[PDB]
C-alpha cells in the first residue's frame, strides 16, 4: 500500500535516473556505435536498403510423440529489400527516452531505494533488448549479402523508367525518373546453382 | 505433416523477444525466457535437461531456442555439473 | 569478408588510378561523417588541387564517414573511394592539379 | 537549457595569449583565422624530430586553448633551418609537424581534418640566419579558423 | 589589452536578415 | 493563471514593442528597400505584372519503398500575368501593423518580461516570413523574365482592340481602347525552341 | 505512378510556409520548419540524417526541402560533424 | 568493399580528353539542363569552333545538367560526354576545329 | 465588353462627391475621398501609389479621379518624394 507506492516511487525513479546514464554512455561512445555500425557500407545501389535474413540450425519441433519434424538448416527472410532515403542509425534503436518525474516511513526510504534497484535493471534489460533488435537487424542484412554472395537469395531486380521534361505550361520537370523495383530478394530453391565458397 | 519449428524460434533464436512476450524474470544464470503463449521460448547457450520444449533450435553458434513449455524450475546442465534455474512468471 | 573475397578474387587496386605525388604526400587526420564533396574539396585545397566533379549528384547524397590518423592523401583517397564504392569514383590528375569526382551515373 | 557560453571564457581565452606572448610563443589573432606561430628551439632539439619534457605543459595547454573555439581543420607546419640535404630538412619538419600533430590529436582535437607538413624553411620569415636550430626559421606554426 | 579593428555601430537582426535577403536577390541579378 | 496572464501581459507588449520598432527601421530603409525592389522594371509593356515562376532540382519524392519519382528539375508557374494598375510596393509586404495596447507579482514582472520578449521574437519571426515572401515574388518574377529570355516560358499575348468615338447625346468617350490579353504567359514543352546561353 | 514530388516543395523551397502551417519552433539551428498536416517541410541547407522525407527537394543553390514525417528530434550533420536538433511542436 | 569495388583503369577509361585547343582554352559560365545539342552548338560558336553532328537525335531528347559559374569550355566538354554515355558522345578535332557529336 | 470607367468619375472629377457617400476624413494631404459603395472614389492631383484603382480618371487639367479600394492608409508621390496619408472612416 504505503509500501506499494515506497516501492512505485524508487520504480520510476531509479528507471529514468538509469535511462539517462545510458543515454550519456551511448552519446560519449557515438562514434563507436556507428563505427561499427555504418550501414551505408550494406546499403545497395540504388540505397535499397536490404532485407534481413534469419539463420537456423537443427530446427526440431517435435510435433509430438509419434512424429518429428527437423531440418537441419533454415532461412527466414525478414523485412524485404525496399528504397530507402536516409540510412539507418543506431540511435533509432539505442537512444534511451529520458524524461525526468519527481512527483509524489523508512519503508518509504528503503523501498524507493528497491524500485530505485528495479528500475534500473529493468532498464538494463531493456537496453539489453535494444541491442539484441540492432543485432538481429544488422546480422540480417550482412546474411542478405551473404547469400547473395551464396546465390542462395536473389538480387532486388528492378526497372528505372526515365521521364524527359515533363510538365505543363504551369508546371515543368525537366526530368523525371521513376524507379521500381521490379522483383525483390527471395530464396533461391534450385540449390544446384549455388555458390559454395571453401576458404583458406 | 508435422510443422518445422517455430519461426519464433527464430527470433528467440537471437534476443528478441517473440512479439507480445513477457520477460521472464530469470534468476541464477544466463538464459533469457519469454512467456508468448504459455508457451516459454528460452535463449541460451546451456543445455536443457529437465522439462523439454515443443521445437528446439540452434543457431549457428549453437546458441539453442527452446520452445517449451512452462515451467517455474529449469534444468540445464552446465559442464557436466547441473544447475537448477528458478524464474519469476 | 573472407567468404566474399573468396568467392570473388579482387583483380585490381585503385592506385594505378590515384596514383601518389609530391605534395599529395602530405598527412591528414580526419573523422568525418557528412557528404563527400565538402570533404574532397577541403582535400584538394590542402593539396593545392584544382577539384572538378563530372556528372550530376544524386539527391540521396553519398554520405561517408572516414576516421583515421596521420595518414597521407593518396590513401587518404582510395579508401574514400573505397567507402564510396560504386556510387562515387575518384581519379586524380596529377600531371595536372586536379582531383576529379565522377558520379553515378543513375 | 542550451549554453550561453561553450563551456570556455573569453576572459580565460585573453589570459592565455597574455600570459603566452608574455612568454613570447606568438599568437597572430586575425580576422576570424588564428595562428601559433612557435620556435622550434624550444620544443624540438637540435635537428631532431625529438620533443622534450618540461615542454609538454606548455604543449597541453596550447591543446587546452585549442579547445576554447569550435573549429573544423587545423593545419600545422613546420620549418626548419637549412641544414643538410633538402630531403632531410623536408623529412625533419615533416617528422617533427607529425609528432606534435600526434600528439595533439591524441590530445584534445576538435578538429574534424589535422592537415600536416612542414618545409626546410623553404620560406624563410627572415633572412639574418644566425646559424641553424636557433634561427626562428626553425619553427613550427598551426593555422585555424574559429568556426562561427 | 586587445582589440579586432573593424569596430562598428551595433546592428539589429532586422535589417541582417534584409541584408541577406538582398544580396541573395542582389547576385541573382548579376548572374540573370 | 496569475502565471499566464503576467505572461500575456508581456506576450502582446513585446509583440507590438517590437512591432514599432520594425516600423521605425523599415521607414529609414525606405529609399534603400525600393532602391532593391524597383518592380517597374519587371513589369511588362502593358503594365502587365509578370508571373511569378518557381525552381525545382531533385524533386525526389519515393512514393515508397517500392518505387521513386525524381525529377532533376522542375518548374511552378504561380500568380500567372496580369493587368497592374499601380506595380508592388515592399510595403505592402514589409509595412508591420503597429498598434499599442496598454489594457491590463514578481511572477507578474517577470512573465511580463518573458512574454515581452516572446512577442518580440514571434514578431521577428514574422518579419523573417515578410522578407520571404518578397524573396519569393521577386525572385518568381525574375524567374518569368529568365525563362522568357530563355523560351522556355511565352509571352503574354494580348489583343489591344481599339474603337473610335463611341457614345450618345448624352455621353460620349472619344477614344475607346480595350485590352484583352489573349494568351497568358505559359512553359513551353517543346524544349527543342529553347534557348540555352553560355557566358563568359 | 508515384508522384513528381510536393509543390509545396517549391514553396518551402525558399522561406514562405506552406498554406496553414504552424511554425515549428526550431531550436539549436538554422533551418526552418512548418507542420502543414502532420508533416513537417522543413527548409534548411543542412544534411538531413535521422528521420528520412517523403520528398526531398533542393533549389538551384543547395536549400533543400524536405517533406518530412514528423520528428520531435532533428539529425543533420553539419560539418561531418552531427547535430541533433529539438524541435518544439 | 575493396573486393567489390570495380573500376576502370585510366588507360581504359574511355572518356573524351581535353583537345587543347586555345580557342577551346577559355573560362565559362552556363547553367542550364536539358538536351546537349544545342549547348554543344553554342558553345563551339564559343568556341569559334564549327559544330557538325552525326547521328539521329532520338524522340527522346538525351538530356543534361550543367551548373557551373566559372569553368573551362573544355571540362565542359568532358562533363557533357560523360553525362552523354552510351547514347550520344563528343568528338573534338581541333586541327580542323570542330567539335561533333556523335549519336549512337 | 468592360466597362468604360465610371460615370462618378466625371462627378468626382470635380469636387462633388457622388450621391450617397460619406465623406472620408482625409488627414495629411489635399485629396479628397469619399465612400460611395466600399469604393473610395479620391480626387487629388497627387500621384496615387500603394492601393491601385478600378478606374482610374483625370481631368483637363490633370485632377485625378481614382474610383480605388478601400484603404485606411493611402500612397501618393508628391514631388519624387513619397507620402503616405491616413483616412478615417
Amino acid at each position: 500500500a504505503l509500501k506499494e507506492t515506497a516501492l512505485s516511487v524508487g520504480a520510476q525513479a531509479g528507471l529514468a535516473w538509469r535511462a539517462k546514464i545510458i543515454d550519456e554512455q551511448l552519446n560519449k561512445q557515438a562514434r563507436n556505435l556507428d563505427a561499427i555500425y555504418d550501414f551505408n557500407s550494406l546499403v545497395l545501389e540504388h540505397n535499397i536498403l536490404p532485407p534481413v535474413l534469419l539463420e537456423g540450425r537443427n530446427t526440431l519441433n517435435l510435433a509430438d510423440a509419434q512424429s518429428i519434424r527437423i531440418s537441419d538448416r533454415t532461412y527466414k527472410v525478414a523485412k524485404q529489400a525496399h528504397f530507402i532515403t536516409t540510412p539507418p542509425t543506431w540511435r533509432q534503436y539505442l537512444w534511451m527516452d529520458y524524461v525526468k518525474p519527481e512527483a509524489p516511513k523508512e519503508i518509504w526510504c528503503i523501498y524507493t531505494e528497491r524500485g530505485w534497484k528495479n528500475g534500473i535493471d529493468q532498464a538494463n534489460t531493456i537496453l539489453e533488448e535494444n541491442i539484441a533488435r540492432i543485432k538481429e537487424d544488422f546480422g540480417g542484412m550482412i546474411l542478405y549479402r551473404k547469400l547473395l554472395a551464396m546465390n542462395m537469395v536473389s538480387p532486388p531486380y528492378v526497372s528505372h523508367t526515365d521521364l524527359g521534361v515533363t510538365g505543363d505550361g504551369s508546371e515543368i520537370h525537366i526530368d523525371d525518373r521513376v524507379l521500381r523495383i521490379t522483383a525483390l530478394p527471395e530464396l533461391n530453391v534450385n540449390s544446384a546453382e549455388w555458390r559454395a565458397a571453401v576458404a583458406k | 505433416i508435422p510443422p518445422s519449428a517455430n519461426d519464433l524460434l527464430l527470433h528467440v533464436l537471437e534476443g528478441v523477444p517473440p512479439p507480445g512476450s513477457r520477460r521472464l524474470v530469470v534468476s541464477g544464470g544466463d538464459a533469457r525466457a519469454w512467456l508468448s503463449n504459455e508457451k516459454m521460448y528460452v535463449r541460451t547457450n546451456l543445455t536443457i535437461l529437465s522439462p523439454g520444449w515443443l521445437a528446439s533450435m540452434t543457431s549457428a553458434d549453437g546458441t539453442h531456442a527452446y520452445e517449451m513449455q512452462k515451467s517455474p524450475v529449469l534444468l540445464v546442465s552446465w559442464h557436466g555439473k547441473v544447475m537448477q534455474l528458478k524464474v519469476e512468471g | 569478408a573472407k567468404v566474399e573475397k573468396v568467392i570473388t578474387p579482387p583483380s585490381k587496386d585503385n592506385t594505378l588510378t590515384i596514383p601518389n605525388a609530391y605534395n599529395l604526400q602530405a598527412r591528414a587526420s580526419v573523422d568525418w561523417s557528412g557528404p563527400i564533396e565538402e570533404l574532397t574539396a577541403r582535400i584538394a585545397k590542402a593539396a593545392h588541387f584544382r577539384f572538378r566533379v563530372l556528372g550530376k549528384s544524386p539527391s540521396v547524397p553519398v554520405l561517408i564517414s572516414i576516421s583515421t590518423k596521420d595518414e597521407s592523401l593518396a590513401e587518404i583517397l582510395r579508401d574514400i573511394d573505397y567507402q564510396a564504392g560504386k556510387k562515387a569514383s575518384i581519379h586524380v590528375y596529377p600531371n595536372s592539379q586536379v582531383v576529379e569526382l565522377r558520379y553515378a551515373k543513375i | 537549457l542550451p549554453c550561453r557560453v561553450d563551456g570556455a571564457c573569453d576572459a580565460t581565452i585573453i589570459k592565455m595569449m597574455t600570459d603566452l606572448n608574455k612568454k613570447g610563443i606568438k599568437v597572430a589573432s586575425v580576422g576570424q583565422n588564428y595562428l601559433i606561430s612557435i620556435p622550434a628551439s624550444a620544443l624540438f632539439a637540435d635537428q631532431s624530430p625529438r620533443l622534450n619534457w618540461a615542454s609538454y605543459s606548455l604543449l597541453n595547454e596550447i591543446a587546452a586553448f585549442l579547445k576554447q573555439f569550435r573549429k573544423i581543420a587545423i593545419t600545422v607546419t613546420s620549418y626548419s633551418s637549412k641544414y643538410v640535404s633538402v630531403k632531410r630538412e623536408r623529412a625533419l619538419t615533416l617528422a617533427r609537424s607529425r609528432v606534435v600533430s600526434e600528439y595533439l590529436w591524441s590530445q584534445g582535437v576538435d578538429s574534424r581534418i589535422i592537415f600536416t607538413q612542414g618545409l626546410g624553411s623553404d620560406k624563410p620569415i627572415t633572412s639574418y640566419t644566425l646559424g641553424g636550430d636557433r634561427s626562428p626559421n626553425a619553427r613550427v606554426e598551426i593555422t585555424f579558423r574559429r568556426a562561427v | 589589452k586587445f582589440k579586432k579593428p573593424p569596430i562598428n555601430n551595433p546592428s539589429d537582426d532586422a535589417t541582417i536578415k534584409l541584408a541577406e535577403a538582398a544580396v541573395s536577390v542582389s547576385d541573382s541579378m548579376l548572374e540573370m
